[PDB]
């Protein structure tokens, strides 16, 4: 299908980032 | 399911007037049965006893 | 806009003579085209076969000629294709076929004609609207 | 009114796609499932704190105690549908917030449609089907039902455009 | 296909054993407080 | 291209009825100068009473790059119909940025939206 | 090279006249007398190489004939066109109200 | 014996067509000054052989299996049709009418599906020459037409159509049309196939025969959009004549 | 790509929900 | 559309299936269009026409009655299709109309009152459960019975 | 004790994660095949004649579908409501074709979720609880029975029960509404009201119980520290949330009773879902939503249009479009 090419890249960044941000978080809490 | 119908199939009157005849038959059969016997222990332990 | 005698003048014969209706006839045709008619000539069309309508250029070109009073409840008496090579009274409700149509049995001759200037009032008041179907909704 | 306004929106602007109308679709049909739930929870886990058998009568607002169990509903929850709130305050929070949270998504996608920024289309759907006369999935279905419903609404529906549709142009399917 | 009907017919008449079998095991009993 | 004008057969001239905003897509129907339709592009053909094949629809451009051309086989004049209900008509680049055909926002719309 | 057909018709005297060699026989209507009898009688016999050829059908009666000759002037023949005579579609051709 | 349709209903036999013994191998004698009549024609085919469309090479192509998913709505019936003689002996099947069409699906290895118009729509088959009457060894050959698979009223996904539906892409509105043409103008096909009649069983007594058949036709080119296939189709038939 | 993409992101929230149920944080009564 | 001289037995439709009849996936003979969904119908007015494969098309060009005719009229303009204030047809009718086939009222009442006494099972048979044992007024707090249970983890 | 006493002590057991228990022992196997059987269409099943119109609709993944517009395609028209498990096709290519797995999640998911319902019921009875949460969930899942096995039944045919995809939803919506003025229908009124409503009221209570949070914690953390998992002290103050609701509105128009305020918050969804479910199995049955069609007439008869009437414009559109090669004849009965 003649999707978007920058698709995949947005998809994946807009998992990404965020998420990265969340486990950073947690496991900081859990090494105090 | 579709083509088979179960009982909703039933399509002429021969059938209809037989399978009142059984139903008769059974449910006074039945009616008799129960008069006559108390519950069994499998069935005791299966089922609650009360009103509600 | 009301129901004045102009809207309720029609053609009573193809010669040209015509007849005024009451209000209170033109109710009655109403309710007896729902209670004899309606299931299948709703609106002015003919479910049963959507090539016939109501609509009185239709009626007009109709052998004989149907967009009269006296021609429509001759139809409704012995009804006929519409070229008036058959008469169809076996398969479309009429006096003639009252027993097989028993919803005509009660039917008197001013009854057909209220229905029947029913028929030719409607268009007059709801245009295209009347044998135009869903279009016209 | 409003329900043609519902049938506008399908037609004109394809707002069933909108990804802000479905999460505002989630945060209703999510408030009123956490509504139900939380409701039906707290009358099925109460206390006997009297020995009628209509539990209303047994509450009393100046009493300090929880009226009904927070552990059983709890481990209910967890071996019914694997896990459960555990605190009372972040649940009613979230009960707050979801509904809310939806109804402000809604918002959002409808200032996209005072501009007509719709979620209309899929580019790569339509560039295919275009050129593949077989390709058909439910979006195509639809799209034809909304251009079903512009032609056959719109003359009546914004008279002041004078829309005058020959009936030949009405778009229809076979027969009907 | 023939011995998928059937093996299907087994299986689901297994588990649906089970099931009558299991209430019927004095299942009013398995609760906590009352053992009737 | 150059502003189209449309004729029927007897001479007289036509307008395309303009696409209002609201809509996606939108039907081809010419009417006169008193707005009685008087051609258009029919989705049933059975019954169609205005074709552009019925109606002898011809299409002649002024100013612009077709200054002075008629068209006169219906497809064309078809195409150039479909074009006109978008205003004036333009020819375009599709190639350099492979451009998909579809209508985007311009820079007024999407500040707007933000 | 591409054309549609039945757009192209619309531009013959099917576009103006009742084709007895295409149209469907719900035309018929149109005109006093036709339909549904000489419509039947019409569409089954053929197709026809002239206009006039209708005059020649076996078994009309000579009011037949005589509706025929008044309503020639509303009839045309055009070559026949698959798409518009397969699929029965000179009997239903999908159209209702 | 007398079936009912309460006999038959979903057994599948209702798309089988009726057989004659292994002992019906006698001879209809034709009566060159009677007239007949095919008074019911029976096509039930079996299977469904698409040739393969190969590489540049010019190599081969071969008639490969399908697999049917359309189920047991295959078969031809209720044909009938003049049996004419003719001058020279051969005998003439003219079909007037019937169900003497059905649209079936096969799928090709690698998941293509391959819709078809089976039909012996328009039928004419005759024998060769001087045939004094019909026996085991009769073989009637003959050609039919096949008519574009979807008709002039259908409207493919998008609403384009021949007789009704858009004429263009609407969802595409500035798109170059001239890529699209072919997807967008709508053509109905008519096309010929040819098919041999192989007489094996005959009733003299009855006038019932039955055999195998081979037709060869066209597969649906969707209204023009691409190239159609071409299909063998293998089969049994029954037919019963009667003097007409 | 897309395809591998909505079933890359569907295969990660099954493990979430694994990890989610019997890997939560136990409640525990204080 | 026979009356008028089609071939109803060679009618191709536009999906290429017939247009008046077609086979069920069975092979049986049956009417065409969306009703293909009913072919297991059966009638008094239409099993004349019935063959041992279904429908019979030397039956339907010959040995249609009127009467049979006139009960297809009826019953197609007496579908059971209507509105909640008894206009009859479908939803996009005009009021003229005065009609909901019984077979709907009839359907639709006893539909909702099963319902809701599948509902009323389950709250009395609940209810009877939790009664039997004790349990129906709350939780006793003296002796809750998941405090005496395992933690889950 | 003996094998069999073991396994249903195991089966009923309280200390296993998830419970299982009878009803657990058919929505397992059930469930499990349902979700399989989907989640391998929704991304490889080839495409499916919905109609039986030879016209196969793409719905997976792989032919050309994304999330939204995917689906499982219901079963063939030309099967109607006939059974077409695996074993009676042919092969599975015919099988996927005329849509098979569409029957095969429906049933084996209703089967399941009506023994969810009942686990819901048993385990409820293991723990000492009241017995009616199961009543709850029987809303929406007479909703799911309405749109996969009612509204079929009434219609006589599977390929109009809704599509498991997104964009399949829409379009059953649509073609309903056109079929049955189902906005116009009262149950489904009731049904908005229903959800509507508890949306309200779940925000409102969230809101007021939230807004009366006892001060148990600081500024620096979150105020969820403030209550303790099974602490037997209430961390709201119900008088100052009543204090607060009743005069925002009037005294007697707010709960002071906890169980009372609850049982309106259960009740409430839950009606309004029944209704909408019993709304849609009733309009199985073609009892339709009102009909005000040209309604109002004016003194000549003139049609006065109402909203009702531009409503029926609307779907008058849905009506002729939907399925546009699917009707051979004028009236569209099912
Ligand atoms: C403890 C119990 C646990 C149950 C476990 C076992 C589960 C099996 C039940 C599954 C049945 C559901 C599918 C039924 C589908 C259907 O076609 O059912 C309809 C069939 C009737 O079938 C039709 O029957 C017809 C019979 O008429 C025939 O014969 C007639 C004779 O006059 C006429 O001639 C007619 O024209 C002719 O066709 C034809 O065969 C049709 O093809 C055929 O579809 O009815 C039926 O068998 C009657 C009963 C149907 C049950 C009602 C559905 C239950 C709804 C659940 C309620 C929701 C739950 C609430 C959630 C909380
Ligand atoms: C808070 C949440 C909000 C609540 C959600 C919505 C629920 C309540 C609102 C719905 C009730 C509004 C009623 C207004 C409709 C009206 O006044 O109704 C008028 C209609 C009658 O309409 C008339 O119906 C007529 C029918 O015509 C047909 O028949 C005519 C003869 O009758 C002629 O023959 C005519 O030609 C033919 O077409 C015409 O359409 C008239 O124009 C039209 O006025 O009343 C009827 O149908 C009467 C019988 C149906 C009554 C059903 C109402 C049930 C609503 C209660 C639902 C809650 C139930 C809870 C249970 C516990
Ligand atoms: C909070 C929300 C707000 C509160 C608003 C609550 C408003 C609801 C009030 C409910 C009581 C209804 C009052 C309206 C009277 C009404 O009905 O008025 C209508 C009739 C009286 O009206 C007559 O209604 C008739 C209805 O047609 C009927 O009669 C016709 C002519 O004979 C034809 O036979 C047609 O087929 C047949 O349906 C005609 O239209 C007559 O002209 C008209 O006089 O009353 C009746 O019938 C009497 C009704 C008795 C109950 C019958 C129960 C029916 C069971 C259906 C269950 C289906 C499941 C529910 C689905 C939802
Ligand atoms: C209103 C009708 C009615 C009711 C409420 C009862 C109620 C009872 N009967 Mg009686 N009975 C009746 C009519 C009735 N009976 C009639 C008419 C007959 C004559 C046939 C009998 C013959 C009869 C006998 C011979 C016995 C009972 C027994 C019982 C008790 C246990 C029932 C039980 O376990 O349920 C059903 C529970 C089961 C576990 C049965 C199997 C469950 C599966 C899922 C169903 C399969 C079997 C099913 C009957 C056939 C399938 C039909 C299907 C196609 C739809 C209970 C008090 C028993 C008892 O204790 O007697 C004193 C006993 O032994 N009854
Ligand atoms: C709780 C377990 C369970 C249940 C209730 C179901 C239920 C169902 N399955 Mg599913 N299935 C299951 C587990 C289950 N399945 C598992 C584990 C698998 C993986 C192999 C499958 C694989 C599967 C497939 C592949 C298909 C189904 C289908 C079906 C449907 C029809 C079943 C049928 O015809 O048997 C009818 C029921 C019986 C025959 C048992 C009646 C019970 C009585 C009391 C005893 C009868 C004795 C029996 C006849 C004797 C058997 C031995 C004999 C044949 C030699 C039904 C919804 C079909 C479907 O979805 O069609 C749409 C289908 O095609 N299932
Ligand atoms: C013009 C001039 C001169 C101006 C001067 C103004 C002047 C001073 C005038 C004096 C005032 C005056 C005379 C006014 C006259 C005009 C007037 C009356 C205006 C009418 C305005 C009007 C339309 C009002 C809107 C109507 C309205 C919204 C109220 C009725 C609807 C209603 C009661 C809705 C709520 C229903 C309700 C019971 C909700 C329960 C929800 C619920 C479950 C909440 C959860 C919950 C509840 C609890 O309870 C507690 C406890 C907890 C825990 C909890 O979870
Ligand atoms: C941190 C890392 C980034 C986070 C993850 C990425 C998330 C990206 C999400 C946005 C996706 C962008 C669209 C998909 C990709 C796409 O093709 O873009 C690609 C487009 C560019 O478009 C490209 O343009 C090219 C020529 O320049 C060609 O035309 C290409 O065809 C075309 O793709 O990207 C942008 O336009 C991004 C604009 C961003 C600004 C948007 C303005 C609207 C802002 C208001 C939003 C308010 C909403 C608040 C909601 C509460
Ligand atoms: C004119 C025509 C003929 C008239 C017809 C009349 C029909 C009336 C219908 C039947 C009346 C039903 C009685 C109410 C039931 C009841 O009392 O519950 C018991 C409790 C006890 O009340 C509580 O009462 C308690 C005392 S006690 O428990 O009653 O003893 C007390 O402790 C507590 O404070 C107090 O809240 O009531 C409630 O807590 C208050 C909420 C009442 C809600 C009722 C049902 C929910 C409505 C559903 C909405 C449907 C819409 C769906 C979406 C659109
Ligand atoms: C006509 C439409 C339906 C009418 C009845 C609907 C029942 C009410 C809605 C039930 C959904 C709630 C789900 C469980 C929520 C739940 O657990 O409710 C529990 C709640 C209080 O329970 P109690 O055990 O105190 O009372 C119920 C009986 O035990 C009577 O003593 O039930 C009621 O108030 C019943 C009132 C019916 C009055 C009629
Ligand atoms: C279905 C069972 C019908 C009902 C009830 C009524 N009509 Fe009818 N009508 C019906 C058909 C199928 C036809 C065409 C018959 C044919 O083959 O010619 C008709 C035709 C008419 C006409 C002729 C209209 C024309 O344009 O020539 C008229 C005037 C007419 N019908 C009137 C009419 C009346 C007054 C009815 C109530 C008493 C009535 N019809 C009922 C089908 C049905
Ligand atoms: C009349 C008639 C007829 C006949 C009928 C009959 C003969 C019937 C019978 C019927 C019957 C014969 C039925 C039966 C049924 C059964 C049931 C319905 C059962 C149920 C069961 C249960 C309920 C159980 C439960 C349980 C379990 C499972 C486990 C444990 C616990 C308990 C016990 C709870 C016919 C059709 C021909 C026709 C028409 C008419
Ligand atoms: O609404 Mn319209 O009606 Ca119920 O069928 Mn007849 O058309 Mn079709 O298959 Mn799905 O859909
Ligand atoms: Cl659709
Ligand atoms: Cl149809
Ligand atoms: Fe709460």
């Amino acid at each position: 299908m003649e999707v978007n090419q920058l698709g995949l890249i947005a998809t994946a960044l807009f998992v990404l980032v965020p998420s990265v941000f969340l486990i950073i978080l947690y496991v900081q809490t859990e090494s105090q | 399911f579709g083509g088979e119908g179960w009982i909703v199939s039933v399509n002429n009157l021969e059938d209809v007037v037989g399978g009142h005849i059984w139903i008769g038959l059974i449910c006074i059969a039945g009616g008799i049965w129960h008069i006559l016997t108390t519950p069994f222990g499998w069935a005791r332990r299966a089922f609650i006893w009360s009103g509600e | 806009a009301e129901l004045t005698p102009e809207v309720l003048t029609v053609p009573l014969n193809s010669e040209g003579k015509t007849i005024t209706l009451t209000e209170k006839q033109y109710l009655e045709g109403k309710r007896l085209f729902q209670y004899a008619c309606a299931s299948c000539h709703v609106g002015g069309i003919t479910k049963t076969n959507p090539s016939l309508d109501l609509r009185t250029e239709t009626l007009a070109l109709a052998t004989p000629p149907r967009d009269n009073i006296e021609g429509l409840v001759d139809y409704m008496k012995n009804p006929t294709t519409y070229d008036g090579e058959q008469e169809i009274a076996e398969v479309h409700p009429s006096l003639r076929s009252a027993d097989i149509f028993p919803k005509m049995r009660n039917l008197t001759e001013k009854d057909l004609v209220a229905i029947a200037g029913h028929i030719l009032v409607e268009p007059k008041i709801l245009g295209d609207k009347w044998g135009g179907g869903k279009v016209y909704y | 009114a409003i329900f043609r306004f519902l049938l506008f929106f399908q037609g004109f602007h394809n707002w069933t796609l909108n990804p802000f109308h479905m999460m505002g679709v989630a945060g209703v049909l999510g408030g009123a499932l956490l509504c139900a739930i939380h409701g039906a929870t707290v009358e099925n886990t109460l206390f006997q704190d009297g020995e009628g058998a209509s539990t209303f009568r047994a509450f009393n607002p100046t009493q300090a105690e929880e009226t009904y169990s927070m552990v059983t509903a709890n481990r209910f929850w967890s071996q019914i549908f694997g896990i459960a709130f555990s605190n009372k305050r972040w649940l009613h929070f979230f009960m707050l917030f979801v509904p809310v949270t939806g109804l402000w998504m809604s918002a959002i996608g409808v200032v996209g449609l005072a501009l007509n920024l719709r979620s209309y289309d899929f580019i790569s759907q339509e560039i295919r089907a275009a050129e593949d006369p077989e390709f058909e999935t439910f979006y195509t279905k639809n799209l034809l039902l909304n251009e079903g419903i512009r032609a056959w609404m719109a003359p009546q529906d914004q008279p002041h455009e004078n829309f005058v549709f020959p009936e030949e142009v009405l778009p229809r399917g076979n027969a009907l | 296909m023939e011995t998928l009907k059937i093996t299907v017919y087994i299986v689901v008449t297994f588990f649906v054993l089970l099931f009558v079998f299991g209430f019927l095991s004095g299942d009013p009993a398995r609760n906590p407080k009352r053992k009737d | 291209k150059g502003h189209a004008v449309f004729r029927n057969k007897e001479g007289e001239e036509l307008f395309v009825r303009r696409m209002p905003a609201f809509f996606e897509s939108f039907p081809v129907i010419l009417t006169d100068k008193n707005g009685v339709v008087k051609a258009d592009i029919p989705f049933r053909r059975a019954e169609s009473k205005y074709s552009f094949e019925q109606q002898g629809v011809t299409v002649s451009f002024y100013g612009g790059e077709l200054n002075g051309q008629t068209f006169t086989d219906p497809p064309t004049v078809k195409s150039y119909a479909r074009k006109a209900i978008f205003g004036e008509i333009f020819e375009f680049d599709t190639e350099t940025l492979n451009s998909d055909g579809i209508f985007r926002t311009s820079p007024r719309g999407w500040f707007t939206f933000a | 090279e591409l054309v549609n057909v039945v757009d192209e018709k619309l531009g013959t005297a099917y576009g103006e006249k009742i084709d007895l060699n295409n149209t469907n026989i719900a035309a018929f209507i149109q005109y006093r007398g036709l339909y549904p009898t000489l419509a039947k009688l019409i569409v089954k016999n053929a197709p026809y190489e002239s206009v006039e050829d209708v005059l020649n059908i076996p078994g009309l009666t000579e009011r037949q004939k005589q509706i025929l000759r008044e309503n020639l002037e509303h009839f045309t023949v055009t070559e026949v066109e698959t798409a518009l005579v397969e699929g029965g579609d000179r009997y239903n051709n999908g159209l209702y109200k | 014996q007398t079936l009912t349709y309460d006999d038959i209903v979903g057994t599948g036999l209702a798309n089988k067509c009726p057989t004659l013994d292994d002992t019906a191998r006698g001879a209809y004698p034709i009566d060159s000054s009677q007239t007949y009549r095919i008074a019911r024609l029976c096509l039930q085919p079996t299977t469904f052989l698409v040739k393969e469309e190969p590489k540049n090479k010019r190599q081969e192509a071969e008639f490969v299996p399908t697999k049917l998913v359309t189920r047991e709505t295959t078969s031809l019936d209720q044909i009938q049709g003049e049996l004419k003689v003719n001058s020279d002996g051969s005998l003439t099947f003219v079909e007037e009418d019937g169900i003497d069409f059905q649209p079936v699906t096969v799928q090709m290895a690698g998941g293509e599906r391959i819709p078809l118009l089976f039909t012996v729509k328009n039928l004419v088959a005759s024998t060769q020459p001087n045939v004094t009457s019909i026996t085991t060894s009769t073989d009637f050959k003959g050609e039919f037409n096949v008519p574009s698979y979807r008709t002039a009223n259908f409207l493919d996904p998008k609403g384009r159509g021949l007789a009704s539906g858009y004429d263009s892409a609407i969802a595409l509105p500035q798109a170059k049309e001239e890529e699209l043409a072919r997807a967008n103008v709508k053509r109905f096909s008519l096309t010929k196939g040819q098919i041999s009649l192989n007489v094996a069983k005959v009733d003299g007594r009855t006038g019932e025969i039955a055999g195998t058949f081979e037709s060869e036709q066209l597969s649906d080119d969707d209204m023009g959009a691409h190239e159609p296939h071409e299909v063998k189709i293998q089969g049994v038939f029954y037919a019963s004549i009667e003097p007409a | 790509m897309e395809t591998i993409t909505y079933v890359f992101i569907f295969a990660c929230i099954i493990a979430l929900f694994f990890f989610a149920i019997f890997f939560r944080e136990p409640p525990r009564i204080t | 559309d026979q009356k008028l001289g089609a071939n109803v037995g060679s009618a191709q439709g536009p999906t290429g299936l017939g247009k008046y009849l077609m086979r069920s996936p069975t092979g049986e003979i049956i009417f065409g269009g969306e009703t293909m969904r009913f072919w297991d119908f059966r009638g008094p007015w239409l099993e004349p026409l019935r063959g041992p494969n279904g429908l019979d098309l030397n039956k339907i060009k010959n040995d249609i009655q009127p009467w049979q005719e006139r009960r297809a009229a009826e019953y197609m303009t007496h579908a059971p299709l209507g509105s909640l204030n008894s206009v009859g047809g479908v939803a996009t009718e005009i009021n003229s109309v005065n009609f909901v086939s019984p077979r709907s009222w009839l359907a639709t009442s006893h539909f909702v009152l099963a319902f809701f006494f599948l509902v009323g099972h389950l709250w009395h048979a609940g209810r009877a459960r939790a009664a039997a044992a004790g349990f129906e007024k709350g939780i006793d707090r003296e002796s809750e019975p998941v405090l005496s249970m395992p933690s889950l983890d | 004790a003996n094998l069999w006493e073991r396994f249903c002590n195991w089966v009923t057991s309280t200390d296993n994660r998830l419970y299982v228990g009878w009803f657990g022992v058919i929505m397992i196997p059930t469930l499990l095949a349902a979700t399989i059987c989907f989640v391998i269409a929704f991304i490889a099943a080839p495409p499916v004649d919905i109609d039986g119109i030879r016209e196969p609709v793409s719905g997976s993944l792989l032919y050309g579908n994304n999330i939204i517009t995917g689906a499982v395609v219901p079963s063939s028209n030309a099967i109607g409501l006939h059974f077409y498990p695996i074993w009676e096709a042919a092969s599975l290519d015919e099988w996927l074709y005329n849509g098979g797995p569409y029957q095969l999640i429906i049933f084996h998911f209703l089967l399941g979720a009506s023994c969810y319902m009942g686990r819901q019921w048993e385990l409820s009875y293991r723990l000492g609880m009241r017995p009616w949460i199961c009543v709850a969930y029987s809303a929406p899942l007479a909703s799911a029975f309405a749109v996969f096995l009612i509204y079929p039944i009434g219609q006589g045919s599977f390929s109009d029960g809704m599509p498991l995809g997104i964009s399949g939803t829409f379009n059953f919506m649509i073609v309903f509404q056109a079929e049955h003025n189902i906005l116009m229908h009262p149950f489904h009124q009731l049904g908005v009201a229903g959800v509507f409503g508890g949306a309200l009221f779940c925000a409102m209570h969230g809101s007021l119980v939230t807004s009366s949070l006892i001060r148990e914690t600081t500024e620096t953390e979150s105020a969820n520290y403030g209550y303790k998992f099974g602490q037997e002290e209430e961390t709201y103050n119900i008088v100052a949330a009543h204090g607060y609701f009743g005069r925002l509105i009037f005294q007697y128009a707010s709960f002071n009773n906890s169980r009372s305020l609850h049982f309106f918050l259960a009740a409430w969804p839950v009606v309004g879902v029944w209704f909408t479910a019993l709304g849609i199995s009733t309009m199985a049955f073609n009892l339709n939503g009102f009909n005000f069609n040209h309604s109002v007439i004016d003194a000549k008869g003139n049609v006065i249009n109402t909203w009702a009437d531009i409503i029926n414009r609307a779907n008058l559109g849905m009506e002729v479009m939907h399925e546009r090669n699917a009707h051979n004849f004028p009236l569209d009965l099912a």
